[PDB]
RNA sequence: AGAACUGGCGCUGCGGGAUGAACCGAACGCCGGGUUAAGGCGCCCGAUGCCGACGCUCAUCAGACCCCAGAAAAGGUGUU
RNA sequence: UAGCCCUGAAAAUGGAUGGCGCUGGAGCGUCGGGCCCAUACCCGGCCGUCGCCGGCGUCGAGAGUGGACGGGAGCGGCGGCCCGGAGCCCCGCGGACGCUACGCCGCGACGAGUAGGAGGGCCGCUGCGGUGAGCCUUGAAGCCUAGGGCGCGGGCCCGG
């Protein structure tokens, strides 16, 4: 019994939606990382362009 | 009563066709109701001093 | 109740099951201090069953939320009321402390009644914790901290042993 | 290791026969192949009649056999008994049934053949019907023994019906007190 | 309740257990579940042929909750890696033996 | 060493110390052969900590390595020329011992035959001149 | 000394209670890694060598952890 | 009034929070985060026992979770100058192991024990009917050995 949740393609042998459950949420926490570097820099370099 | 009584209902849904659950169950855990505090506020109490 | 760790102030409201004899029971309310939300909804049904004909298999609660302070950084004078058991009898007691929130005072009461009167945290019943303002405090131990332009030094300072040279050639000085 | 009830984990039934019979082993080795290979249950009944004991293989007399095969629906089936066939002198007329059994006695297998039957053995039954298709398996009276009439509650309890052990049936042997009301008690 | 400890498990602590520590009884033995085939040959007569269809019926208490829960071998969990608290008295009394009312999700992770 | 068998596994033996009898050291009326203690008081049967261990079936060695010699073979003692030839289909797995009751003249042919059949004799150099 | 309900020693080791029949944990094939239970963590003795938290406490008879191993009434402008 | 402390508080070998010792605690109370280890629990190994089994298909020609067919009629796709039909291989004559069936393999769960009850013994000693074209004065039995091993054990084999 190779462990599910710790290697891939054993989750997927038992749950095929679990891969597209994974690359639907790595996208919304890599695009939300870009949304917290761009918006962060747009308020870290914002007042740094004031004074 | 619950065996003979059902007999008025096993050949009643026979001609009408359900899955009526004449078998019984224990008490289910209670359903999520939606309690009401119309007007007032919950009355505040607190335990009383020790006097003999 | 163990009062393990810091305490926490819960509000619990609660009523009893809808009867044929009476609809809409009044849904009473308390203010429980407990280290998590399970002990709050287990001492709630302790203080209720001493005061009404409600017991936990004949009544349900609808709300157990952490109620917490409106000024966590404003120093306050707390004055509370106890009902602790002693060995010989049980006793009504007033008591004051000085901390930044009510859960910082009732924690300091169980640590105080444990120190001075050997009461374990199961035999003790809070009646009501509210602040009073300054210059209404009865306790003279708290009362001396109510003076602006206060100054006192730090005499005889010692800590952090074995941290340095468990074996050194430099005598420590109190300072 | 939770369960103190470990005393029943070993099932007690036979796995091999305790005999040293080199012809009975070649009938188990036939049928324990046929037990696990054929998708039937007749081959898993006649297999388990293979082990066990000589007490549990009672002699099936010939007149129970021709009584339990005159019934409706037993017109052309073979008689099966793991166990011996003796004859009855009690019965006169014998129909021409087809039988199959270990060890038919000699005064029985000539009162069978003269009526027009045929005795079979369990090698020419497997080549006849592997599935057991279209046969009747029979059984003798295993609780007809003189042993199974000493067995009951106890011979001195109320009712009892147990036949207590005596070395010589007659007067003055277990008929004095407890066995009649005039002396002692009526059990 | 002096001998047990229970609460209300959430979804991933009903998900952690079936995958990592689930084991199915086939007739009488406990074998690693590992393949959707080993549920469908046993219990597709009720309608849950795959792995995550078992976990609907065991998380939402379903129509076939008896036939799903009696299918599973009991969870041979491990000793916790945070210690425990006094083990004998109630969880209300500062122990941990009784009803703990969804705090069980903090405990199941240490048990596994 | 040259005769070089088939696979030789990792021979692990669970215990290398040879079970001795309780009160073996203290007398010579009790030899070291094992006899299990069946007293009422004694603490080897009752099995306290730090005392004489006693055999049970958990010390049973591996089913693929039981009776293996550390050379890699399994011994099989022979007596003459003919019953050395029963071993010709096991020349890579089983080895021949020669019994002590063999003389030194008949130990000369069955050590030369065991090279034409390529069979390891454990003692090829025994009771020679 | 004698009974009732359950458990245990008797038949049973193992970690703990300094040692111990019954107490608290836990019941045993032979072992490698992991984690805990009752317990503990100055030195014997594996582990507080944490910059632990808040107090109480001076004993010219201190106190120190279930059963469990030496105590009460009454009294103290000791002290909280 | 109640916590700590003291008076109340006397027994015989020299003595007992276990000892040493301990007083910004190595004492008492209420608590936090760590940390140490049982034969407990988890993972894995190995052995045994129990349970449910598997192969006489050694059938490189056996394939079975449907096959022969066959005349009465068209589907596509194969041998075109719109007709469409057996290959019993043979360029290789080639293909490991195995099933003491009282044996071999698989999977799974359990493993304490006095009294007492049964199973196995290729444990051992003495004697007989068999049987090893068995063993030996080119040294059998017996005893000894800081010699080499095997079996968990009863015991055994070999060297000197
Ligand atoms: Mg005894
Ligand atoms: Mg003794
Ligand atoms: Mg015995």
């Amino acid at each position: 019994k190779k462990n599910p949740l710790k290697n891939l393609r054993i989750m997927l042998k038992l749950n095929p939606y679990a891969k597209t459950m994974r690359r639907n949420t790595i996208l919304r926490q890599a695009r939300n990382h870009k949304l917290r570097v761009d918006k962060a820099a747009a308020a870290a370099a914002a007042l740094q362009a004031k004074s | 009563k619950r065996v003979k009584e059902n007999d008025q209902k096993k050949k009643e849904a026979k001609e009408k066709g359900t899955w009526v659950q004449l078998k019984r169950q224990p008490a289910p855990p209670r359903e999520a109701h939606f309690v009401r505090t119309n007007g007032k506020e919950p009355e505040l109490l607190e335990p009383i001093p020790y006097e003999f | 109740m163990k009062a393990s760790g810091t305490l926490r102030e819960y509000k619990v409201v609660g009523r009893c099951l809808p009867t044929p004899k009476c609809h809409t029971p009044p849904l009473y309310r308390m203010r429980i201090f407990a280290p998590n939300h399970v002990v709050a909804k287990s001492r709630f049904w302790y203080f209720v069953s001493q005061l009404k004909k409600m017991k936990k298999s004949s009544g349900e609660i609808v709300y157990c939320g952490q109620v917490f302070e409106k000024s966590p950084l404003r120093v306050k004078n707390f004055g509370i009321w106890l009902r602790y058991d002693s060995r010989s009898g049980t006793h009504n007691m007033y008591r004051e402390y000085r901390d930044l929130t009510t859960a910082g005072a009732v924690t300091q009461c169980y640590r105080d009644m444990g120190a001075r009167h050997r009461a374990r945290a199961h035999s003790i019943q809070i009646m009501k914790v509210e602040e009073i303002a300054a210059s209404k405090c009865r306790r003279p131990a708290v009362k001396q901290f109510h003076d602006s332009k206060i100054k006192f030094p730090l005499p005889h300072r010692v800590l952090r042993r074995q941290h340095k040279p468990r074996f050194t050639t430099k005598r420590p000085n109190t300072f | 290791g939770v369960d103190i009830r470990h005393n029943k984990d070993r099932k007690v039934r036979r796995k091999e026969p305790k005999s040293q019979d080199i012809y009975l082993r070649l009938l188990v080795k036939l049928y324990r192949f046929l037990a696990r290979r054929t998708n039937s249950t007749f081959n898993q009944v006649v297999l388990k009649r293979l082990f066990m004991s000589r007490t549990n293989r009672p002699p099936l007399s010939l007149s129970r056999m021709i009584r339990k095969m005159k019934l409706p629906g037993r017109e052309n089936k073979t008689a099966v008994v793991v166990g011996t066939i003796t004859d009855d002198v009690r019965v006169q007329e014998v129909p021409k049934l087809k039988v199959c059994a270990l060890r038919v006695t000699s005064r029985a297998r000539s009162r069978i053949l003269r009526a027009g039957g045929k005795i079979l053995t369990f090698d020419q039954l497997a080549l006849d019907s592997p599935k057991g298709c279209g046969t009747v398996l029979l059984s003798g009276p295993r609780k007809g023994r003189e042993v199974y009439r000493h067995f009951g509650k106890a011979p001195g309890t109320p009712h009892s019906h147990t036949k207590p052990y005596v070395r010589s049936k007659g007067r003055k042997f277990e008929r004095a007190r407890g066995r009649r009301a005039s002396r002692g008690y009526k059990n | 309740e002096p001998y047990i400890a229970w609460g209300y498990p959430n979804l991933k602590s009903v998900n952690e257990l079936i995958y990592k520590r689930g084991y199915g009884k086939i007739n009488k033995k406990r074998i690693a579940l590992t393949d959707n085939a080993l549920i469908a040959r046993s219990l597709g007569k009720y309608g849950i042929i795959c792995m995550e269809d078992l976990i609907h019926e065991i998380y939402t208490v379903g129509k076939r909750f008896k036939e799903a829960n009696n299918f599973l071998w009991p969870f041979k969990l491990s000793s916790p890696r945070g210690g425990m608290k006094k083990k004998t008295t109630h969880f209300v009394e500062g122990g941990d033996a009784g009803n703990r009312e969804d705090q069980i999700n903090r405990l199941i992770r240490r048990m596994n | 060493a040259a005769l070089r068998p088939l696979v030789k596994p990792k021979i692990v033996k669970k215990r290398t110390k040879k079970f001795i009898r309780h009160q073996s050291d203290r007398y010579v009326k009790i030899k070291r052969n094992w006899r299990k203690p069946r007293g009422i008081d004694n603490r080897v049967r009752r099995r306290f900590k730090g005392q004489i261990l006693m055999p049970n079936i958990g010390y049973g060695s591996n089913k693929k390595t039981k009776h293996m010699l550390p050379s890699g073979f399994r011994k099989f003692l022979v007596h003459n020329v003919k019953e050395l030839e029963v071993l010709l289909m096991c020349n890579k797995s089983y080895c021949a011992e020669i019994a002590h009751n063999v003389s030194s003249k008949n130990r000369k042919a069955i050590v030369e035959r065991a090279a034409q059949l390529a069979i390891r004799v454990t003692n090829p150099n025994a009771r020679l001149r």
